[PDB]
RNA sequence: UCCUCCUAAAGAGUAACGGAGGAGCACGAAGGUUGGCUAAUCCUGGUCGGACAUCAGGAGGUUAGUGCAAUGGCAUAAGCC
RNA sequence: CCAGGGCUACACACGUGCUACAAUGGCGCAUACAAAGAGAAGCGACCUCGCGAGAGCAAGCGGACCUCAUAAAGUGCGUCGUAGUCCGGAUUGGAGUCUGCAACUCGACUCCAUGAAGUCGGAAUCGCUAGUAAUCGUGGAUCAGAAUGCCACGGUGAAUAC
RNA sequence: CGCGGGGUGGAGCAGCCUGGUAGCUCGUCGGGCUCAUAACCCGAAGAUCGUCGGUUCAAAUCCGGCCCCCGCAACCA
């Protein structure tokens, strides 16, 4: 790479709340801060809750009950 | 929306449709009630409700279910 | 660097049982990713295109290039050799080091993310993503930028079928519908 | 200052930060608050890391942003494919909750036209 | 008055109040040279971004370009850097 | 005579209101002082259940006895510090509540989330001469339910009239 | 037939000469004032430029054809 028109390209510590620690290269500075990853996001999960929401048939059922 | 004590049906729907849905698919129900609310086992019938001059013929899916019978039914017809 | 030992080792292997290559060089590997960002208002402010490229030169390492309009064209009102957006077309070390950042921590900090496209490919195992901010990234100061704005990334491969292509980035635990 | 999709105030109350959030108010921010065990007196900034991942796990419990605004949006679109009297309302640009349409219903409507 | 094509009869030349178009300049880089490069137009994917601005690959291969008409010419590039 | 539908339609135009656009304000937690009413298929305590509309149990009163009924402005502390804002509270989605055979056309109210226009208004133009204008509550009549209207009631309380 | 010049909201005129975002005066429309109409005051809409084409990155504007419209010539025997 040309030396000297680039940034600074120095390495950091991602460390977010979950608890997953991991070294990395970026133009920032001292340190980073997250709140979620690759991993902890609700993707797995979110397709499960988001895709099962409908359903109006259990909801009468659920007033009447009889 | 109101009522707490029991879904209303009108007692003529709720025995018309109750004799209809025993024996069979048939025919679109001439009914006038509106205000009567849409039980499970209306599913499956094209009732006709009354809009006020003429019978729109409504065939009943799993959606409309809490809903009134009369949403399915514009009175006022515009441009 | 840890994905291209991890590419080298884990994924290869991986990818060598699925299509039954006879050698490792068949299986595709990762050219260069190219970010682009067609500013485009910069016809009526020229700070506009700087403020972009020195945003390109935050979310990557290296310093983009601005990219002249190759025809003069009516519709936008632009001419031959005017500066109308900017790119970036890092490939090899810090590329890896920009491809786990992405997948690793910027693209799960996407707004109102649900699962990115699988269609997304041209018919030559070749992805592209469109990010809408530029504030997924964390190089971005968020009292520094006021325009909405964001970039799309464009993952090269040295494969033959978009069927191909997507193991190769399936394989990197990259998110699909 | 980046709980949930967005959220990111600062010299600003936390319960009143916590209004920028889709799908979060007045009355459910003090229940985050409430819950969280955090004084509603104070702000972003005098707060700490070690507090704000709490507000995270506890605003997970409703739904808010982009799950909100599918739900709203499915709701919407449920409505227009049943053809019911409300989905004719939604669609032709009309007030629903059984308004005055003569006068006035210019939120809905929109602003005004030539004739 | 000057340039290009046809009329012009396979060297040159060749008329008409014959048939079509241009010129009365431009440029210290648009010259010199050295070292490089390859185009149009589509296809598919991709933020705002849409037919079309910018990106990626694939298709085509000079339909491009040549400071200005037309002609002849140019990849060794006379093309663009 | 009857079932529904309609009088509640909506490119638009005007009338009369109300709520705003904030800091003499908004929001909390405290606490001040009224009048005039009204009530027996009525008004409905107190206690429990309720986040709240309300839901039970039911005391009392055809009433200077009981009940609807804590008046609100106002003080006193707090906190936001001029932002489409902790201003506005429209609009929509969901979850409900009472009345009432029945609430979708087409009710009122509550809760939750939502958070539109609007930063004092073009030509014009209206009312008002003191407990008046201005502003904050409150009641009643019609009324199963359904006021921002109407009819009354009382708080703080001006400017100006050469 | 020959050489000038035109054709632009509903009307009459600019804008064209040097290609890049179309004005002016009326009329139409909405609201005011008036007992009402006019006058007057206050907002607003309304023309892709005769048409078919070419040149251009882009045409009301450049360049031809087509149809208008208007002027001047159409002479000596
Ligand atoms: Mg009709
Ligand atoms: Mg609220
Ligand atoms: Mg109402
Ligand atoms: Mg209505
Ligand atoms: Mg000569
Ligand atoms: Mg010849
Ligand atoms: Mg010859
Ligand atoms: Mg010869
Ligand atoms: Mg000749
Ligand atoms: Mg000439
Ligand atoms: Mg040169
Ligand atoms: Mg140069
Ligand atoms: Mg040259
Ligand atoms: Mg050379
Ligand atoms: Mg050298
Ligand atoms: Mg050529
Ligand atoms: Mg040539
Ligand atoms: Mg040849
Ligand atoms: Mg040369
Ligand atoms: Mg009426
Ligand atoms: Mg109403
Ligand atoms: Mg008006
Ligand atoms: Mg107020
Ligand atoms: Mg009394
Ligand atoms: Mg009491
Ligand atoms: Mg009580
Ligand atoms: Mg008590
Ligand atoms: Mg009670
Ligand atoms: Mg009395
Ligand atoms: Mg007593
Ligand atoms: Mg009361
Ligand atoms: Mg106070
Ligand atoms: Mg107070
Ligand atoms: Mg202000
Ligand atoms: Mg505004
Ligand atoms: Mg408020
Ligand atoms: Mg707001
Ligand atoms: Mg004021
Ligand atoms: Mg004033
Ligand atoms: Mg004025
Ligand atoms: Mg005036
Ligand atoms: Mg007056
Ligand atoms: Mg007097
Ligand atoms: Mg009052
Ligand atoms: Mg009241
Ligand atoms: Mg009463
Ligand atoms: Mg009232
Ligand atoms: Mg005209
Ligand atoms: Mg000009
Ligand atoms: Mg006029
Ligand atoms: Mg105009
Ligand atoms: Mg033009
Ligand atoms: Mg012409």
């Amino acid at each position: 790479m040309k030396k000297d028109i680039h940034p600074k390209y120095e390495e950091i510590t991602a460390s977010c709340s979950c608890g997953n620690v991991m070294k990395i290269r970026s133009t920032v500075g001292h340190d980073l801060n997250l709140d979620v990853c690759s991993k902890c996001h609700p993707f797995f999960t979110g397709k499960q809750r988001d895709v099962a929401t409908g359903g109006r048939v259990d909801r009468f059922n659920k007033r009447f009950n009889i | 929306r109101s009522l707490k004590k029991g879904p209303f049906i009108d007692l003529h729907l709720l025995k018309k449709v109750e004799k209809a849905v025993e024996s069979g698919d048939k025919k679109p129900l001439r009914t006038w009630s509106r205000r009567s609310t849409i039980f499970p086992n209306m599913i499956g019938l094209t009732i006709a409700v009354h809009n006020g001059r003429q019978h729109v013929p409504v065939f009943v899916t799993d959606e409309m279910v809490g809903h009134k019978l009369g949403e399915f039914a514009p009175t006022r017809t515009y441009r | 660097a840890k994905l291209h030992d991890y590419y080298k080792d884990e994924v290869v292997k991986k990818l060598m049982t699925e299509f039954n290559y006879n050698s490792v060089m068949q299986v595709p590997r990762v050219e260069k990713i190219t970010l682009n960002m067609g500013v485009g208002e910069a016809i009526a402010d020229k700070k506009l295109l700087d403020n972009a490229a020195a945003d390109l030169a935050a979310i990557s390492g290296q310093k983009p290039l601005i990219t002249k309009a190759r025809k003069s064209v009516a519709g936008f009102k632009i001419r031959q050799g005017y500066p109308i957006g900017c790119k970036v077309t890092l490939r090899g070390e810090r590329m890896w080091e920009f491809f786990e950042r992405l997948i690793t921590i910027a693209v799960p900090r996407i707004r109102d993310f649900r699962g990115l496209s699988a269609k997304s490919f041209d018919g030559r195992g070749n992805y592209s993503m469109g990010v809408r901010e530029q504030i997924i990234f964390p190089e971005i100061d968020y009292d520094k930028v006021d325009r909405v704005r964001g970039l799309d990334i464009t993952i090269t491969t040295t494969a033959k079928s978009d069927e191909e292509g997507r193991a190769l980035l399936a394989a990197f635990d990259f998110p699909f519908r | 200052a980046r709980i949930a999709g967005i959220n990111i105030p600062d010299h600003k109350h936390a319960v009143i930060a916590l209004t920028s959030i889709y799908g979060v108010g007045k009355t459910r921010s003090k229940a985050i608050l409430a819950a969280a065990g955090i004084a509603e007196d104070v702000k972003i900034s005098e707060l700490s890391e070690g507090q704000i991942d709490t507000l995270r796990d506890e605003v997970a419990k409703f739904v808010v942003e982009g799950d909100l605004r599918r739900e709203i949006s499915m709701s919407i679109k449920r409505l227009m494919d049943l053809g019911c009297y409300r989905g004719l309302r939604h669609r032709r640009g009309l007030p629903v909750r059984g308004q005055r349409t003569k006068t006035n219903a210019r939120t809905r409507k929109g602003p005004r036209k030539p004739i």
